[PDB]
This record gives structure tokens, C-alpha cells and sequence, in this order.
């Protein structure tokens, strides 16, 4: 990349680099899930059990795959042959009560879409207008840019990416757009939260409980499949994340009080 | 020897803090080190953390199910041989008798039977033993003579998951979930820890940016 501007922000990356944390996550040893509402992942490090905050390390993760391939992206093709399952921007922002008059969420739009030849170019998010240019409650998001191979984000945080495109990223600051863009599509990157059902309560429906053992399994797999190993072999782990890792058990202790028969 | 008040704390806690039902609401984790099955008790607004031996889990149910449902093999003897107690009531009410190979023909008591191993020799004084076994009993339906509860402790030990066994979440739900079949399944019968608590699980306030505005 030609850019004075990403290397600035790589450079940032490298000063905040945790050397003995890396080495933590370069040599993890996946255990599980703890919790996937609170997003809690255990895994063994030596002699160590420690519990993580998954939410945290993907947001850095996609950050740094982000900073890496600004520019050179793969797209993830969200458009079918059905032009009913299309995602219209005005429809997303529908979700946010204080943006109370269509002028409103044709403000956000009219940014991002005005912008759309650079969210193409640089980071594979491809926005789209179905009828005449000017119809902003018709723009549309046909591609979201490729960070992992074996893995696609829930678009269950696509109002917020929208609304945080719209509002949070200083558009008017080259590094500070840039920076902000990265974190927007790392923040709608991270695996959803998924909130604890009761499967012993009969008061809950026959349908909510497979689907929630259906959400509990595709993080499960998620994680252990393609998140984890892709931590283990990249993950570059900034000083700030020291809070986000915690140690739990420790194998010498373990040893003194579980013995052999 | 001071160290095993650190012991004595956890298998407390456990007593208090577990019942048979928390084992069947239990989740599992995933395995540490080839010999841990780490699982989560979220019940009601609690939410914990234990660590589970693989081996000595499924040792304790393994034992327990012998001793249980066991009859022990016993040699028909060529001369029926009388006993003497009082403790009378206590063999002509028990089929316990039957299960550690002891057939009787019911002050007046007559042994049919007599349990028999190729690796050791049954008498008198383990007829008697049962019998005192008995009035320290609580269950007496799986109650077992030394002898016989010795040779099961090996046999759960010898079938069991070994450490260093790689299991699947089938498995480990499966061993986690028996001991909610079995009384304060605290020990193996060798006395070593089948679980403890790792931790509490109260105020983590997690990574959020992605859901506020
Ligand atoms: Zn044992
Ligand atoms: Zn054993």
C-alpha cells in the first residue's frame, strides 16, 4: 500500500505489541467455551488454565488482519437470487428509535454513500443503488470485505456497523477515517454474544431451545475451528489486553490436592 | 501435614455447594491436559466454575456400580457349616449375604455358600466381618466385605478412564453427569478428589464497544 496513513497506524500497532502475552497465544493449547454471553474462552498455556475474553482478542485480531490487507481484501458476496433478502441501509437504521425521522437516517446514508467509491477500493464494502441515485431509502450493501477464509460474520450487528459508519468515524481525518473503518468492520467482526437460555424451564418454547443449543454449537465450532487456530499462528497481542487474559489454575497446585489411586 | 486443611476446605464446599441434581444441570467445558474435564454450574444467578478428574470421576461411578449391582462367585460347599451370634435378625433379613456370595439356609444359621477368587482365600471371619459391616451402615444394600470391596476398587480402577485419554464432549458430559446418581461423590474409593471448585464467576464485565452507541 502506497499509504503514508496505514503505516502510521501499523507502526502504532507494533509500539503497544505484549511480547511475553504473545507468546501466550502463539503457543495456546484450545480448551473451550466458558461463557458465550459474556464471551469467555479457556485455554491452556504450560502449566496454565487461563480464561480470555474472546470478544476483546477478535476485535484486535480483525483490527490487525484489517491493517494487513487494507486495500486487497476478498470479498463476501451478500446478494441471492432473492431481491427480498437485499440489506437496505434505511431498513437497518430503522433499528435505532433516537434516529426518529427519515431525514435522519438519510443524513448517515448520504455520508456513506457519497463515500462508496473509497469503501469499495480500500476495504470490499460495496454499497449499491437499486433505483434513481438520489433514493438513499434504496442504498444497499452487496459485499462486506473477506478477513478470514472459513469464516463469515453474523449480520446481526449490521445496524450498528451502519450507524457507527455513519456517526463515530471522523470522515474529514485521513488516519482517523482509515483507523475508524478498520474498527468498525473488526467491532461487526467479533463473534455475536449470545445470551444464556434456561434449558430446564418448561415455560420456554420446544423452538427456542434447539436454536439456542444451535448458537452454543456454531460458536463452539467457530472458535475451535477456524478462530483459535488463526489467534494461535497471527495474534499479536497489544499491552492493553493484559485485564482480558486471567489466570485460573496452575498445574503444580492442581497436582497437590487430585493424586493418582 | 498442615498442607491438608487446603484438602479438608474443598471437600467442605463441596458438601454445601453441590447436589445431585447441580451435577445434571452441569456443562462441559472442555479437557485440560489430557486428565481434566473443566465444566460450568450457572444455577440460579450463581455461576461457577469446577475442575473434574477424568479418572477418579469415572473410577467412583464405575466402583459404586459394582458394589451395587455385583453378585460375587461363590464355591458350593460339600458340607453345610453352622454360626452362632445373638444379630440373628440382621442375616435373616439381608440378601447382602447372597451378593458377597454368601448362600444361606435360614442362633441357628447355615452357610451353604462361600465366596471364592483365584487371588485370595474367604472364611469365617469375613462372614463375620459382613455382619459387623452391617451395624456401622444410610444404604446396606451395597454394603461389602474389605476383601471384595478391595478387588472392586481395582476393577473400577483398572476399566476406568485412564489420564491422558483424549474424550469428546459425549464422553465427559457422561462422566460428569453419573455422579449425580451417586452420594457426596466427593472421593474414589482410594480417597483421592474426584472434583473441586475452580471459581466463582460473579462480576466480569467483558468487551462490549460493538454493541454501543
Ligand atoms: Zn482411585
Ligand atoms: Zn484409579
Amino acid at each position: 500500500v502506497n499509504l503514508t496513513s496505514i503505516k502510521k497506524l501499523r507502526e502504532k500497532v507494533d509500539d503497544s505489541i505484549h511480547r511475553e502475552l504473545t507468546d501466550i497465544f502463539a503457543n495456546l493449547n484450545y480448551v473451550g467455551v466458558v461463557d458465550e454471553e459474556r464471551r469467555l474462552a479457556a485455554i491452556q498455556h504450560d502449566l496454565k488454565l487461563f480464561l480470555i475474553d474472546y470478544g476483546s482478542v477478535c476485535y484486535e485480531l480483525f483490527y490487525q488482519i484489517g491493517l494487513t490487507d487494507f486495500a486487497n481484501f476478498g470479498k463476501i458476496n451478500l446478494q441471492s437470487t432473492n431481491v427480498s433478502d437485499d440489506i437496505v441501509l434505511y431498513n437497518l437504521l430503522s433499528e435505532f428509535d433516537e434516529l426518529n425521522d427519515d431525514a435522519s437516517k438519510e443524513k448517515i446514508i448520504s455520508k456513506i454513500w457519497d463515500m462508496s467509491s473509497m469503501l469499495n477500493e480500500y476495504y470490499s464494502i460495496e454499497l449499491v443503488n437499486d433505483g434513481l441515485d438520489n433514493d438513499l431509502k434504496s442504498v444497499k450493501l452487496k459485499s462486506l470485505p473477506l478477513l478470514l477464509k472459513g469464516y463469515i460474520p453474523s449480520l446481526v450487528k449490521l445496524p450498528f456497523f451502519i450507524y457507527r459508519l455513519g456517526k463515530e468515524v471522523d470522515w474529514e481525518d485521513e488516519q482517523e477515517c482509515l483507523d475508524g473503518i478498520l474498527r468498525e468492520i473488526a467491532l461487526l467482526y467479533i463473534p455475536d454474544m449470545v445470551p444464556k437460555v434456561d434449558t430446564s424451564d418448561a415455560s420456554l418454547s420446544e423452538d427456542e431451545k434447539a436454536q439456542f443449543i444451535n448458537r452454543k454449537e456454531h460458536i463452539s465450532s467457530l472458535l475451535e475451528h477456524v478462530l483459535f487456530p488463526c489467534i494461535k499462528r497471527r495474534f499479536l497481542a497489544p499491552r492493553h489486553i493484559l485485564k482480558d487474559v486471567v489466570e485460573i489454575a496452575n498445574l503444580p497446585d492442581l497436582y497437590k490436592v487430585f493424586e493418582r489411586c | 501435614k498442615d498442607e491438608l486443611e487446603d484438602f479438608e476446605q474443598g471437600e467442605k464446599y463441596l458438601t454445601l455447594t453441590v447436589s445431585k441434581n447441580d451435577f445434571k444441570k452441569m456443562e462441559v467445558v472442555g479437557q485440560f491436559n489430557l486428565g481434566f474435564i473443566i465444566v460450568t454450574r450457572k444455577v440460579d444467578n450463581k455461576y461457577d466454575l469446577f475442575i473434574v478428574d477424568q479418572h477418579a470421576s469415572d473410577e467412583k461411578y464405575n466402583f459404586e456400580t459394582l458394589q451395587a449391582v455385583t453378585v460375587f462367585k461363590s464355591q458350593k460347599l460339600i458340607i453345610p457349616q453352622p454360626v452362632e451370634l445373638s444379630e440373628l435378625v440382621v442375616l435373616d433379613n439381608l440378601p447382602v449375604f447372597e451378593k458377597n456370595g454368601f448362600k444361606l439356609k435360614i442362633s441357628r444359621v447355615k452357610l451353604l455358600s462361600l465366596p471364592t477368587s483365584k487371588q485370595t482365600l474367604f472364611d469365617l471371619g469375613d462372614f463375620n466381618e459382613l455382619i459387623h459391616l452391617i451395624k456401622e451402615d444410610l444404604r446396606r444394600d451395597n454394603i461389602r466385605c474389605s476383601k471384595i470391596r478391595s478387588m472392586f476398587a481395582m476393577r473400577a480402577c483398572r476399566s476406568s478412564i485412564m489420564i491422558g485419554k483424549p474424550l469428546n464432549k459425549k464422553t465427559m458430559t457422561r462422566v460428569v453427569h453419573n455422579l449425580s446418581e451417586l452420594d457426596k461423590p466427593w472421593n474414589c474409593p482410594h480417597g483421592r478428589p474426584t472434583m473441586r471448585h475452580l471459581m466463582e464467576l460473579r462480576d466480569w464485565s467483558s468487551f462490549s464497544k460493538d454493541y454501543e452507541i
